[PDB]
């Protein structure tokens, strides 16, 4: 029973540490003994600490992490491949967070919520790579996309964040319905939300022998909205924008 | 002594075995050209097996499906009714 979970201890483990800083942070910011400290850096150096730990979890379960796939296979399909790119996007999170601690301090910015969206979007990546399903795909998708549309906007004195933050917003839900309506057809015109079903009822036949009007422009729709994720062109209406 | 019956030598000692760079140099060809064809072969090989979906990784659900079939919600209306007896 507990056992079965021995796949999901990186994700866990992350989310309750997410969940004792946001608890720490909300009840010692607020305290009058000392006299409302300001605690960014302290959860900044926790949450730090919580991605080293979470990543030694994850290094370490190389062998585990594959146990219980039958009852998992629904949810989520994780292997070698999930594996090393969740170690060096947890990585790349570590040294992202690890390089803004004097950004708290010089400019004053004692925000912890800051650091706990950061780390609840890093969870929220976390399932996106082991994601296998479509619904899976556009849930985790939404994690880390309303995290950035929160903490985009969390400098409220510029005209530039807020504006950024807006535009950000914006872009972000028209993708993401492009992409939704997109999956939304796929399903249509084969069932099979999960990727391995997904995988078995399209290798069967190919396009050029006949051709299904539904599953093409879905698989299109999915495609426009991924490259409005990752702001590609033509697929980059403001993205300078949203990063100046 | 004096300075050359020394350098001589010396230079001689200095200079290396020229038929174990010959046999070196052979060899190493052969082996070069032998992994040469064996990365040539690596590079055909397709992005997708030929099996794919025969590997017992990529069904996932013909062992799992089996053990659900008796649950609630997935059984067969002519399950239920001849179950009692």
């Amino acid at each position: 029973m507990f056992n079965l979970f021995l796949a999901v201890f990186p994700e866990i483990f992350i989310i309750n540490a997410t969940f004792i800083l946001l608890i720490h942070g909300v009840v010692f910011s607020t305290s009058k003994k000392y006299d409302y400290p300001p605690l960014a850096s302290n959860v900044g150096w926790l949450g730090l600490l919580s991605v080293l730990i979470t990543l030694l979890l994850l290094a370490a379960g190389a062998p585990l992490l594959t146990i219980a796939h039958l009852f998992w296979n629904n949810l989520f399909r994780r292997d070698n491949f999930t594996y090393f790119c969740q170690i060096f996007l947890l990585l790349s999170t570590a040294g992202t967070i690890s390089m803004c601690f004097d950004f708290f301090d010089q400019e004053r910015f004692d925000a912890f919520e800051f650091i706990v969206l950061i780390l609840l979007s890093t969870c929220g990546m976390l399932f996106m790579i082991s994601a296998y399903d479509l619904i899976a795909m556009y849930l985790a998708i939404e994690l880390q996309s309303l995290c950035f549309y929160v903490i985009a906007a969390s400098k409220r004195k510029s005209e530039f964040s807020t504006e950024a933050g807006l535009k950000y917003l914006i872009l972000g839900a028209f993708s993401s319905g492009i992409l939704l309506f997109g999956c939304s057809m796929i399903y249509g015109s084969t069932g099979a939300t999960h990727f391995d079903q997904l995988a078995k009822i399209l290798t069967g036949y190919e396009i050029t022998g006949a051709r299904s009007s539904g599953i093409f422009m879905g698989i299109l729709f999915i495609a426009v909205g991924f490259l409005f994720k990752i702001t590609a062109v033509p697929f980059h209406m403001w993205a300078p924008d949203i990063y100046e | 002594g004096f300075i050359m019956e020394f350098a001589e030598n010396l230079v001689l000692r200095l200079m290396e075995n020229p038929e174990e760079r010959d046999r070196k140099a052979r060899e190493h060809i052969y082996e070069m050209h032998e992994r040469c064809k064996k990365i040539k072969e690596m590079w055909a090989l397709p992005i997708r097996p030929y099996g794919f979906w025969t590997f017992e990784r990529h069904n996932a659900q013909l062992r799992w499906d089996p053990q659900i079939s008796q649950v609630a919600g997935r059984r067969d209306p002519y399950d239920d009714l001849l179950e009692d007896n």
